[PDB]
DNA sequence: TCACGCAGTATCCTGT
RNA sequence: GGAUACUGC
């Protein structure tokens, strides 16, 4: 998989979670640990390599007004490490929806976890807004949120923004998101 | 009839015997012509309490502000109806006396009529938020006795004092061979301008074994070398011990060889030879008592010796204990608590010294082991005895002898240590210079010393004292350095007692600048007189330099020269604590924005300094909160010396009591990183010729945390880059030697002793979490768990990595250098040595020389070039 | 019953 | 994000 494409995925495959962190280090070429830690997980469960995933976080953090020699210093273990290359050197599992939504609650300045459970209904109204989501579609993920579903929400995201009736997968790791997504359009 | 003697220690009971002192100390005797111990008790030391009166009658704080005025006649009034009876009180005398006051409690005046109360101290202590309907707060409530003593009489340190119409005891109460009782303390003054008398000094080194089913420590040999007129004021006597005496017992189980009699026999006849623990101990007791020693020195005193004495001189019910001490007492104080309080109590007026703190205190080691103490101080080599052969040694006469003489000869390393570093005079004066007690200061720590040093400054200037309690502020500023290589003279400019000069020239004072109880406070105005912690701090600064005029003059012995510098140092400390208590949270004079502003004004200076540099177009390359290096661009030592002084003066031009100096000459830099360098420092030795010296500061050379063997591969390499050599041939050295310790790791010719790394322990043991992660950690262990002495916080350890077929990461391989000589599966791990400890540090060390970069030293040491 | 301040560099780890 | 070390000023 090549760097480029990854910013075409955030278009379409990643679940929200993703996107949303995609956005802020596109924004800010940086991330608190929770959002380093779930996003590489995350590139990691897509497939980017560790050269790969090597290369994009070197570029992304560069931009942000820090020596070079300093991420190969710091960073490069923490990256190491999420593909079991060092200290007990496991190959540590992306985390699942379940881990997410218990994990580290998100704080201001972060932008980590679960956006239908970390996300204001103000706040997730707006989102599914600007994503141009259709209003009765918005209105069923702001519903089923209040229901404290918020898989479910994500299924009805997935089912919205691919044009399926129905989804077809019990969704439980955002790797199965991005998995159904890249199946249904490659 | 008057009592002339001069004390040493201090001991009190809050619980036990309200109001009453137990000083100890030494009397002249013209009987016997000599010095005997002497324990003064002083009793009815009344608690005094101090009544802030209030501006309008206040209802109880019910109906608040009344409007009656307040006058002392109120207070007392209140006091002697409401309070007294309400609190148990039956007899007390009151004063009125004006007071000033400056520290962190609100609503309090500058300077107030207080209302003094003082009451015997076997009645009940009224509560610290007592408030009234006349007076708001009260002061001194929960003041210790020995403070008000020694607050009172203006005791300071160590002395003689004069005691009018002493009263004799009615039963003894004290192991000393005079005794005394003062029924006041307005009877003891001061008598100052008499020399300090001879004291007895006994160092001890006990020889033990861990008995495995009661896992309890038992002592098998115990000796002693005791001197009966150690000064306190004088060079230490030669030899440093005048007799000994030595004292061996059987183990529970073992007998002798058939030939101790013999041995014994012709050996000599001070060693006492014991059957029982019980006979040892009780034996012991009885020499200590008959000697009398002011002084116990010792190796681990506080934390196993007299831990472990008192624990088997309670198994083994042992009588008269408290000969062990100095005061005879039924309870034995509560074994535990932090450091060795408890050990202290149990040894109450006894001084106790251990070499530990004070080494650490004083000096700087790699570890405070009393072999790497007695290699670095003494330059000599100590034999260790494993702890599996001491009891093996109960089979010839021979090896128990052995056993006894290294026992005697860790006591002698032990007094020659204390001797070298001037441990008891250089206490005796900074206790004098503070006023705490001798033992506290000897215990080690800065916070007493200070706290007792402004209690004494601001009792004496008519002050009320707080009540003892029951990266939070910006500090210096680093520029940011022109990181690389100088071949040109560098000039070091570095400020005399920084921020003790900055509380001195602007008047940062409790009583001079605003607070408000996290902004800087302004500056005082100039208008107002020197506060109390100026005036202080200029003493101690005058002391200090004092001592440098003396470190000045020509032709001194270089044993002297070098205590000299210790004493410096030490006051230097003394006066950087006296800043930087101002800024300790569990401070009794915590007043975190005095210290902010003086690190802001500390700020302010060095970028005046180096602006001012830049306008005289000089270049500025570093600077670390007091001191500037500039890149004279010159050869021609002569002229960078003018320059220096043209630059000194125009500095100085600013400041009144700030003074800026030539810290140093460096022929040639090396600066890598803030806070990390190195240099040749020039030492003129006149006619225009000047010696150089190798001076490194900060570099991984010289941190205890890496192998030796990096750390002597980065030596020569910087050797190497500091000198004249042409560049090409530099490298070429370079090159050479670390294709050298290459090879002497691959074929493993390397000392094994090269391949250790210590580390300190902040916890104990058991409290990381990281067993497994941490190295350091789990060599303790390892240690802990074996059956010798146990390792413990503060205590470094020496660890090395090793391979065992594991396959786990470096992290987890670590091992004692004994096991990886004991087991036959571990073996030296070179790899990790030459990609994790020579490589690092060198590459470091040749970053900005060019021409060796990461790969090409990772070649030269036989690693894969690729991942590098 | 204890314990000086802050600025800075280096190394290593994140499963039940 | 956290943990462990020890240099400097
Ligand atoms: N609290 C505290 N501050 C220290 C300590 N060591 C140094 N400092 C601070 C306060 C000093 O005024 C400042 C300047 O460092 P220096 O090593 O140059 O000492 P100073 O200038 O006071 O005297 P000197 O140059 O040796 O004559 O750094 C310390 O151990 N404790
Ligand atoms: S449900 Fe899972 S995949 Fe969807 S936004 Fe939440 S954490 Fe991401
Ligand atoms: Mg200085
Ligand atoms: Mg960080």
């Amino acid at each position: 998989i090549s760097l480029e494409q990854i910013d075409g995925f955030a278009a379409k495959s990643f679940p929200l979670c993703m996107r949303q962190l995609h956005k802020s280090l596109r924004e800010n070429h940086h991330l608190r640990h929770g959002g380093r830690m779930q996003y590489g997980l995350f590139l990691k469960g897509i497939g980017l390599t560790l050269e790969q995933a090597l290369q994009f976080w070197r570029l992304e953090f560069t931009k942000g007004k820090v020596d070079s020699e300093k991420f190969d210093k710091v960073y490069a273990y923490s990256i190491r490490h999420n593909y079991g290359k060092e200290g007990k050197r496991t190959d540590y599992t992306p985390y699942s929806c379940m881990k997410v939504i218990l994990s580290n609650p998100p704080s201001q300045g972060d932008y980590h976890g679960c956006p239908f459970r970390h996300s204001d209904p103000e706040l997730l109204k707006q989102k599914l807004q600007s994503f141009k989501v259709p209003s009765s579609g918005i209105n069923q993920i702001l519903e089923l949120v209040k229901g404290m579903h918020y898989q479910l929400a994500c299924q009805k995201y997935f089912e919205l923004t691919h044009s399926v009736d129905d989804c077809g997968f019990s969704l439980n790791h955002p790797n199965q998101y991005f998995a159904e997504s890249q199946k249904l359009l490659t | 009839q008057v009592f002339r003697f001069y004390w040493l220690d201090a001991y009190e009971d809050q619980y036990s015997q309200p109001g009453v002192v137990y000083l100890f100390g030494k009397v002249w005797i013209e009987s016997a012509d000599a010095y005997v111990s002497c324990c003064v008790s002083v009793k009815n030391i009344e608690r005094t309490v101090y009544l802030l009166p209030r501006e309008n009658r206040v209802q109880l704080s019910t109906g608040k502000d009344t409007g009656a005025p307040v006058s002392m006649m109120h207070v007392y009034q209140e006091f002697n109806e409401a309070v007294a009876e309400k609190y148990k009180i039956m007899k007390f005398k009151s004063k009125k006396v004006d007071k000033d006051y400056a520290f962190e409690i609100p609503d309090v005046p500058a300077s107030s009529e207080y209302l003094e109360v003082r009451y015997s101290a076997d009645s009940p202590q009224l509560p610290q938020d007592l408030k009234g309907e006349t007076f708001s707060h009260v002061f001194g409530t929960n003041t210790s006795s020995l403070e008000l003593f020694l607050l009172s009489r203006k005791i300071k340190g160590p002395s003689w004092l004069e005691i009018k119409s002493p009263q004799l005891s009615s039963q003894p109460m004290s192991w000393c061979k005079v005794e005394a009782v003062v029924t006041r303390p307005d009877q003891v003054s001061v008598v100052k301008d008499l020399a300090p008398p001879p004291v007895v000094v006994l160092s001890l080194s006990m020889k033990t074994v861990q008995n495995a089913k009661t896992h309890q420590n038992e002592i098998v040999a115990i000796a002693a070398l005791v001197h009966h007129t150690f000064p306190l004021d004088k060079a230490p006597p030669q030899p440093p011990f005048q007799t000994h005496f030595c004292v061996l017992s059987k183990l529970n189980d073992c007998i002798f060889p058939y030939d101790y009699n013999e041995a014994v026999k012709q050996k000599n006849a001070n060693i006492e030879i014991a059957l029982t623990e019980r006979t040892l101990l009780g034996f012991f007791l009885a020499k200590i008592h008959k000697i009398d020693p002011d002084v116990i020195v010792g190796h681990d005193i506080y934390g196993f010796d007299l831990e472990v004495l008192l624990q088997r001189i309670n198994s083994c019910k042992v009588p008269f204990w408290s000969k062990i001490g100095r005061l005879r007492r039924s309870v034995m104080p509560k074994l535990g608590g932090r450091s060795g309080f408890a050990e202290r109590n149990a040894a109450c007026g006894r001084i106790i010294c251990d070499i530990e703190i004070s080494a650490k205190e004083l000096i700087r080691c790699k570890s405070y082991h009393l072999s790497e103490l007695v290699h670095q101080i003494l330059k000599a080599e100590r034999v260790v005895i494993p702890p599996e052969n001491i009891r093996n040694a109960y089979n010839d006469s021979v090896h128990l002898l052995y056993m006894l003489e290294n026992t005697w000869i860790d006591a002698k390393f032990i007094l020659q240590i204390m001797c070298e570093l001037n441990v008891l005079p250089l206490a005796l004066q900074i206790t004098n210079i503070a006023g705490n007690v001798m033992s506290r200061t000897l215990m080690g720590g800065r916070s007493e010393r200070n706290e007792y040093l402004l209690l004494h400054a601001f009792t004496e200037n008519n002050f009320i004292v707080p009540d003892k309690p029951v990266a939070a502020y910006a500090g210096g500023l680093v520029l940011e350095p022109k990181v690389g290589f100088y071949d040109k003279f560098i000039l070091l400019l570095d400020f005399n007692s920084l921020y003790p000069s900055i509380i001195q020239e602007y008047n940062i004072c409790f009583t001079t600048v605003h607070r408000e109880a996290d902004e800087i406070p302004e500056l005082p105005h100039s208008d107002l007189e020197m506060g109390i912690l100026p005036r202080e701090i200029r003493k101690l600064v005058e002391r200090r330099r004092h001592v440098k005029q003396l470190m000045k003059q020509p032709d001194l012995n270089p044993d002297l020269y070098l205590q000299y510098d210790i004493r410096q140092k030490a006051l230097k400390l003394t006066a950087n604590s006296m800043y930087g208590c101002l800024g300790f949270s569990y401070s009794r004079f915590y007043a975190k924005p005095l210290a902010a502003l003086v690190t802001h004004q500390g700020r302010e200076i060095l970028l005046h300094t180096k602006e001012m540099v830049q306008k005289m177009n000089l270049e500025v390359i570093y600077g670390d909160t007091d001191s500037i290096m500039i890149n004279t661009n010159c050869n021609n030592l002569e002229e960078v010396f003018k320059l220096g002084n043209r630059v000194k003066s125009e500095i100085n031009k600013s400041y009144k009591l700030l003074e800026i100096d030539i810290d140093g000459i460096f022929k040639s830099l090396l600066l890598l990183k803030k806070k990390k360098y190195a240099a040749l420092t020039v030492e003129p030795t006149g006619d225009g010729k000047y010696v150089t010296k190798q001076e490194l500061k900060g570099l991984d050379i010289v941190r205890r945390d890496w192998c030796e063997l990096a750390k002597q591969a980065g030596n020569y390499v910087i050797s190497q880059i500091l000198s004249d050599q042409p560049r090409d041939s530099i490298v070429e050295n370079i090159q050479k030697k670390l294709t050298e310790i290459g090879e002497n790791v691959t074929n493993g010719t390397v000392p094994i002793t090269q391949y250790e790394i210590n580390k300190a322990l902040t916890k104990d043991p058991q409290d990381y979490p990281d067993k497994k992660s941490l190295p350091h950690v789990h060599v303790a262990l390892w240690i802990n768990s074996q059956g010798g002495r146990k390792v413990k916080a503060g205590d470094t350890i020496s660890y090395v990595i090793c391979q065992d077929g594991s396959n786990l990461s470096a992290s987890q391989r670590a091992y004692a250098q004994e096991q990886l000589q004991k087991q036959e599966n571990l073996s030296i791990d070179t790899q990790y040595y030459l990609s994790q400890q020579v490589h690092p540090v060198v590459a470091r060390i040749c970053e900005p020389i060019d021409g060796i970069d990461s790969a090409l030293i990772a070649m030269w040491l036989g690693l894969d070039p690729s991942q590098f």
